[PDB]
């Protein structure tokens, strides 16, 4: 089948900036290629047919360009509801196939994470296990490091984070890393920190607390 | 005006059959080409079938040829789509999609529905552990909820039924080790605003008919 | 049992005779497929119009009455007129 590829997989550009995405098809789709815009949480949104030709209620800030095997969609000034993952279809022939998905990122100022610690609740603990949490709240950019240390010991294997899409009013992200461990080991040390990097912080900040 | 409301999805076990229908109410159903369109987590779009909108054309994607079936009911204006010995690579989200123009094959998808979530998995549904994740120590406040060993996927969460929405983050689920899911809500109010109101969260897990009410106090 | 053709058609030929020939060949996958074709009497005097291949031209003759033939269908069907 027809296979296509975008480029860039991620992008980031700031509000107002003129971006550009790739799609490239494996072999001549001729003329027919749409775009589709998907928001998060939301259903795609067909924005472009045919290449070039727009769906009506488009704004005339996105076009698309290109013929045969390289095509392009372009957005003229970038803006606040234009944060979305982009797809591109042919339609040239079944089976109907997608590119990967290039995600388009509102970059910002620099911002550095607000960071809470949580520690087990007693119904939990009345259970036989005990779940540390770890947020960081509002940084910018994503790649935020998080490591999970017990009486100074860095854990593995020991945890699971999971980080939100941006926000949409200040373009923000937050993520919240779970350590569990067992009653038994749980109640076998006495100090639990969870240490984060960010691009933002000028130095490693630690969060902690003793049981 | 269009609107498409997709219905039946659900778990079930691998090699099991499964039957969605996607009710149709803002365009003459008879003269368009349906679809539907998957999207597994975290991944792209997969179109899974398309219904011929001049004829009883039907067209599958090689993954799924053989194991599905979509038919077509110009009465009630509806699309179904038969799954059939099921796979672990089935679970996904399944839309439904309007072509744009009428008397077409499918090569467009105008109008999509929201969805309906499709689990294949041998695992037994398991309502989730709500816990509180308690506030002492800190800047602003920090507010939250653990949902713990769910499973299937479906949960969600508000604050304060609908009222609280500002200042929170629901976070995606993450798998653990045990084959089940683990989330986590959270809320963050200013720090002089922790006496006066409460803070209950409404978490809801439909799979197993689970809905709790849950009071986070601080520690 | 074939199927409709989803592909487009590129136009090589038109002419006359009190009959239209029309010469076409399909871009697509897959083939072999049912011709969508369609008058907008009309009629269409060739027999089950289908492609077999890309490659290969296909030949259409159309009786029709002024008003279009539309051979393919969806986004990209061609359409034509004649009198």
């Amino acid at each position: 089948d027809i296979q296509m590829t975008q480029s860039p997989s991620t992008l980031s550009a700031s509000v107002g900036d003129r971006v550009t995405i790739t799609c490239r098809a494996s072999q001549s789709i001729s003329k027919w290629l749409a775009w589709y815009q998907q928001k998060p949480g939301k259903a795609p949104k067909l924005l472009i047919y045919t290449t070039s030709t727009l769906k009506s209620g488009v704004p005339s800030r996105f076009s698309g360009s290109g013929s045969g095997t390289e095509f392009t969609l372009t957005i003229s000034s970038l803006q606040p509801d234009d944060f979305a993952t982009y797809y591109c279809q042919h339609f040239y022939s079944v089976p109907w196939t997608f590119g990967q998905g290039t995600k388009v990122e509102i970059k910002r100022t620099v911002a550095a994470p607000s960071v809470f610690i949580f520690p087990p609740s007693d119904e939990q603990l009345k259970s036989g296990t005990a779940s540390v949490v770890c947020l960081l709240n509002n940084f910018y950019p994503r790649e935020a490091k998080v490591q999970w240390k017990v009486d100074n010991a860095l854990q593995s294997g020991n945890s699971q984070e999971s980080v939100t899409e941006q926000d949409s009013k200040d373009s923000t992200y937050s993520l919240s890393s779970t350590l569990t461990l067992s009653k038994a080991d749980y109640e076998k040390h006495k100090v639990y920190a969870c240490e984060v990097t960010h691009q933002g912080l000028s130095s490693p900040v630690t969060k902690s607390f003793n049981r | 005006e269009v609107q498409l409301l997709e219905s039946g999805g659900g778990l079930v076990q691998p090699g099991g059959s499964l039957r969605l229908t996607c009710a149709t109410s803002g365009f003459t159903f008879r003269d368009y080409a349906m679809s539907w369109v998957r999207q597994a987590p975290g991944k792209g779009l997969e179109w899974v079938s398309s219904y011929s909108g001049i004829d009883d054309s039907t067209y599958y994607a090689d993954s799924v040829k053989g194991r599905f079936t979509i038919s077509r009911d110009n009465s009630k204006s509806t699309l179904s789509l038969h799954m059939n010995s099921l796979r672990a690579e089935d679970s996904a989200l399944y839309f439904c999609a309007k072509d744009r123009g009428p008397r077409g094959v499918g090569e467009l998808f105008d109008s999509w529905g929201q969805g309906t979530l499709v689990t294949v998995s041998s695992a037994s549904t398991k309502g989730p552990s709500v816990f509180p994740l308690a506030p002492s120590s800190g800047g602003t406040a920090a507010l939250g909820c653990l949902v713990k060993d769910y499973f299937p996927e479906p949960v969600t969460v508000s604050w304060n039924s609908g009222a609280l929405t500002s200042g929170v983050h629901t976070f995606p689920a993450v798998l653990q080790s045990s084959g089940l899911y683990s989330l986590s809500s959270v809320v963050t109010v200013p720090s002089s605003s922790l006496g006066t109101q409460t803070y209950i969260c409404n978490v809801n897990h439909k799979p197993s008919n689970t809905k709790v009410d849950k009071r986070v106090e601080p520690k | 049992s074939y199927v409709m053709c989803t592909g487009s058609f590129k136009l090589e030929k038109e002419v006359a005779e009190g009959t239209v020939l029309v010469q076409v060949k399909y871009e697509g996958t897959d083939a072999p497929c049912k011709i969508p074709f369609s008058s907008q009497n009309g009629r269409l005097i060739t027999a089950n119009p289908i492609v077999t291949d890309k490659e290969k031209p296909v030949n259409i003759e159309a009786e029709p009455p002024e008003s279009y033939i539309v051979v393919g269908a969806g986004e990209k069907a061609l359409k034509l007129s004649w009198f």
